[PDB]
This record gives structure tokens, C-alpha cells and sequence, in this order.
């Protein structure tokens, strides 16, 4: 397997940012380096060779981007001079098997500065008493607005424990300003139930958001709270009435 | 090298079959055509090799149908479950190098038998200023369209989750918090069945 590091990184402009492409348990003598833009396809940057300089495919910068074979188990790609224009998805892959190994790649995220991160903010919307009338089934509606970067994981809680039947959730979120390049995001589920289950007082209903942020190292001067790694949540009730 | 990916979302329900049309240019007398899907970690997953001078693939249920002369290399899916909502690749390889279609959004949905497509005004939360509306129990064939008011944001049909076996059903929802937003109107951008119900 090819494993690379890190998963994902929050980086300042102007800083140099690492990424590593390692194969576990085999030998690479070569190794691929793509790239993939939001909706965009996956396109090759570089290619890493053992004992030999890095091959760079047509407008990929020499500068910009340093491609090394460390060792016969290792590739790096530093990002020299990090711009928000340089946020991407970054995968690396090694030949090997019918395909090629890939990485798990690296969700780069480039800001000018760590302030421009925000968490979700999670609201519940209680199912309307027009659904329970017309279908005897209830269906809440959670929202996650205003985060940035668009990574979130959302997942429903009833009496404390995870579900998945009645969940439907957002393919992908959605760009709160799509002409703004510095758009925040939004993303939005639903939790269908029977219209008896919602009418118990007695059943709690949660939506959480998790949210990937900044790390614990990372500098913080605002007076909002630190917008780390964290879950945000929503809840309601069920209603008798 | 050309990989081109022309639908960029397909909806189908369970059970069924489903073809992702793929065509390419290459200059190669040899190559592959590699069949990805991306999962929401955005984790690539290997799907089927179509090599250059074989028949058509096959692998699970899976299946290619190579048009050399066309350089067509439709995917088909057979059998259609939950799991299979994804992102689906189309690649070109030529010496280990890939060259990427842009992608085609296959949403898997559940047997609808009776639609019974309805627009709900859901309560305002006390804790959020945003009214919200919900689209629901539409067939998978409907199209959401996107706002054309910047106050306004209304979501794609949803993808359910594919450990579901409960309550399932097709929605998209759309909210704003702007003074004059109803949901008599919210999808009106969309072309919905005459027979969708607007409670009161």
C-alpha cells in the first residue's frame, strides 16, 4: 500500500509545505505525483525517480513544486512559496498490481491567514406538521453553514446513538458565494423518522458536524474561539404536540 | 491525451443497470483505460483495466464496452445498490502515466413505487434566522435546479446513506433569510410534476 502524509493541512502563504509518498511493504523506483481541483479532474504534475532528476509534465513550475526520491520507499513534493491558489488535492500513486497503488492523498488548504478558517455553524429544523399529516412520517432538516475549508463529516445521533436509515445528505456542500473566491461553505442533511417516533418526548435527535481545522500547535490571536479540529452539533426533542 | 467525461451526474435506482459513457484520444498504439471511483474521503478506488488489445473487461459487476475504432469505453454497472453513489473516473494510461476524464456523479436511488413529491415550510428554529424548505418523496428523474438569487441556496437531490434500510426517500432543500422567501416559489427554477403538493 502506498500511504502518504499528512491526510490534510492547513498552511499559511509563504510557508514551505511537505508532503511525503511513501510504499509500505514494497520497493518504488518510481513514483507519480497528480493533482485535482474542486470538480476538476485528477491531472500529473511530476514524476519521482529513483537515482535520476524529477520529471515535470507541461505548466507544472520547477520552482514552485520540488519533487525528490528520498529513498527506494519514499517521494516528497514540497510547496515551495504556498498561495490560497495552490489549494488542492494532492495524490501520489506508485506502480504495482493491475492498476497502480494510490495514496490516500492530502487535502492542501493554502490561506493567507489562519483567521480566514471557520468552523460550521449547525442548526435543526423540526418536521413540518404538513408531512405528518400528509405521510405519517417526520423528516428534520440540519444545516452546517459559513465553515471553511469545505471538509465536514456529518452524521445523526438518536438517544445516543448513530443511525443510517432515514439519513439523506448533500452529495457535496455547497459554495455559499460562488463567484467569491473566498466563499464559505454550507452542507445540508436529513433524518427521516415515523411521525410516532418524532411525536415521543421522550426521543433525542442530534446532528453533528466534525469539522478538520487547526491543529493544536497552530497560532490563534482572535477573540472568536480557536477554530480547531472539533464537532459542532445541533439537537431537538421530539415534540407530543 | 484526451479523456472526456461529457455527463457530469447520472441518477438511477437500485437494482437496476447503469452505463458511463467515456471517450478518449490517444496517439498510442498501446495503452489502458482504467475505470476509478472516488469515495467522499476523495480515496480512489480501482474498478476495471480495458487493455488496448483485449476483449471487453469484466470484473465483480462490473463491465466495459470497448469501442476501439469509436475510442469509446462505456463502464456498465450491474446491479445497483446504495454503496455505489460516487464519483466515477474514466483514465487513460500510458507507461504508468494517467490522464483523467472530469468525472461523472452516479447518484443510486431507492425504489420510489408511489412518488408523492410535496414542498414543506418547516418551523423557523430558534436558534438559526433562516427559513427552510423541503423538497420531498420525488421521483429520481427530477432535476433540482440551482438558485438564481444569491439569498437564496437551495441544494442538489441528496444521497442517501448506504447502510439505509428505513424511511428512504429522494429530497432538496432550500432556505433563505430574506423577509419575502416562501416555498410556494423556492423551486420554481426546477420542472416539477403538475401533481407536487404545497400545503397551505
Amino acid at each position: 500500500v502506498v500511504s502518504q502524509h499528512p491526510s490534510r493541512v492547513i498552511s499559511k502563504s509563504g510557508t514551505s509545505v511537505k508532503i511525503e509518498c511513501r510504499s509500505l511493504d514494497f520497493q518504488a523506483t518510481t513514483m507519480f505525483w497528480y493533482r485535482q481541483f474542486p470538480k476538476q479532474s485528477l491531472m500529473l504534475m511530476a514524476t519521482s525517480n529513483e537515482g535520476s532528476k524529477a520529471t515535470y509534465e507541461q505548466g507544472v513550475e520547477k520552482d514552485k513544486f520540488l519533487i525528490n526520491h528520498a529513498s527506494l520507499t519514499l517521494s516528497t513534493l514540497t510547496v515551495t512559496s504556498a498561495h490560497p491558489e495552490d489549494s488542492s488535492f494532492y495524490i501520489c500513486s506508485a506502480p504495482g498490481g493491475v492498476g497502480a497503488f494510490f495514496g490516500q492523498g492530502t487535502r492542501l488548504t493554502v490561506v493567507e491567514d489562519l483567521k480566514n478558517v471557520f468552523p460550521p455553524e449547525v442548526a435543526v429544523f423540526e418536521p413540518s406538521e404538513a408531512e405528518i399529516s400528509h405521510t405519517q412520517k417526520a423528516t428534520l432538516v440540519c444545516l452546517a453553514t459559513g465553515f471553511y475549508p469545505d471538509h465536514v463529516e456529518l452524521s445523526w445521533w438518536v438517544n445516543g446513538k448513530e443511525v443510517h436509515s432515514g439519513v439523506c445528505t448533500d452529495p457535496q456542500p455547497l459554495k455559499e458565494q460562488p463567484a467569491l473566491n473566498d466563499s464559505r461553505y454550507a452542507l445540508s442533511s436529513r433524518l427521516r423518522v415515523s411521525a410516532t417516533f418524532w411525536q415521543n418526548p421522550r426521543n433525542h435527535f442530534r446532528c453533528q458536524v466534525q469539522f478538520y481545522g487547526l491543529s493544536e500547535n497552530d497560532e490563534w490571536t482572535q477573540d472568536r474561539a480557536k477554530p480547531v479540529t472539533q464537532i459542532v452539533s445541533a439537537e431537538a426533542w421530539g415534540r407530543a404536540d | 491525451q484526451k479523456v472526456t467525461q461529457a455527463q457530469s451526474s447520472v441518477s438511477m435506482p437500485v437494482r437496476k443497470a447503469v452505463t458511463l459513457n467515456c471517450l478518449y484520444e490517444t496517439s498510442w498504439w498501446s495503452y489502458y483505460i482504467f475505470w476509478y471511483k472516488q469515495l467522499p474521503s476523495k480515496e480512489m478506488i480501482f474498478l476495471i483495466r480495458q487493455g488496448s488489445d483485449e476483449q471487453n473487461a469484466k470484473s465483480g459487476r462490473y463491465s466495459v464496452n470497448f469501442k476501439k475504432a469509436a475510442k469509446s469505453v462505456a463502464l456498465t454497472i450491474s446491479a445497483l445498490q446504495l454503496e455505489d453513489s460516487a464519483k466515477y473516473f474514466c483514465a487513460l494510461g500510458v507507461t504508468g502515466k494517467l490522464t483523467f476524464g472530469q468525472g461523472t456523479i452516479l447518484t443510486v436511488h431507492p425504489n420510489i413505487q408511489n412518488p408523492d413529491p410535496a414542498v414543506y415550510q418547516l418551523r423557523d428554529s430558534k436558534s438559526s434566522d433562516k427559513s427552510v424548505c423541503l423538497f420531498t418523496d420525488f421521483d429520481s428523474q427530477t432535476n433540482v435546479s440551482q438558485s438564481k438569487d444569491s439569498d437564496v441556496y437551495i441544494t442538489d437531490k441528496c444521497v442517501l446513506d448506504m447502510r439505509s434500510m428505513d424511511f428512504k426517500s429522494n429530497s432538496a432543500v432550500a432556505w433563505s433569510n430574506k423577509s419575502d422567501f416562501a416555498c410556494a416559489n423556492a423551486f420554481n427554477n426546477s420542472i416539477i410534476p403538475e401533481d407536487t403538493f404545497f400545503p397551505s
